[PDB]
């Protein structure tokens, strides 16, 4: 049996397998509330940022 | 009040975000626009045994 889909891979950075990527990949995590740490926000940009 | 790279129409005073507040501002003696920002804050936790 094959398992080397579904076991974890080294050469990514988070140790992660491949459809484990790919279902990160697939969603579109758009809640990033304390990714941002108020300077980012603190720099004001003509862009309407959520 | 922060400098910002905002193009004004010349018939525009204020600007406004999806909230309706005041986000932009025009100064009134010499003609330069302002940004408003809040000012610093944050929640506050206290670890203790
Ligand atoms: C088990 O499956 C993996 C993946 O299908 C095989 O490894 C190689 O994986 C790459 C993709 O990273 C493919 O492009 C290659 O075709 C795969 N094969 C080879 C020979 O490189 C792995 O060989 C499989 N192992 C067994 C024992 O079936
Ligand atoms: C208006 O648009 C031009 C090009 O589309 C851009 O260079 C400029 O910065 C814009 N003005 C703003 C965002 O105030
Ligand atoms: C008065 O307002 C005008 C309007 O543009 C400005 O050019 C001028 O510098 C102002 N004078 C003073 C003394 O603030």
């Amino acid at each position: 049996f094959n398992f080397s889909q579904i076991l974890p891979d080294p050469s990514k950075p988070s140790k992660r397998s491949f459809i484990e990527d790919l279902l990160f990949n697939k969603v579109t995590l758009a809640d990033a509330g304390f990714i941002k740490q108020y300077g980012d926000c603190l720099g004001d940009i003509a862009a309407r940022d959520l | 009040l922060t400098e910002s790279n905002k193009k004004f129409l010349p018939f525009q005073q204020f600007g406004r975000d999806i909230a309706d507040t005041t986000d932009a501002v025009r100064d009134p003696q010499t003609l330069e626009i302002l940004d408003i920002t809040p000012c610093s804050f944050g929640g506050v936790s206290v670890i203790t045994p």
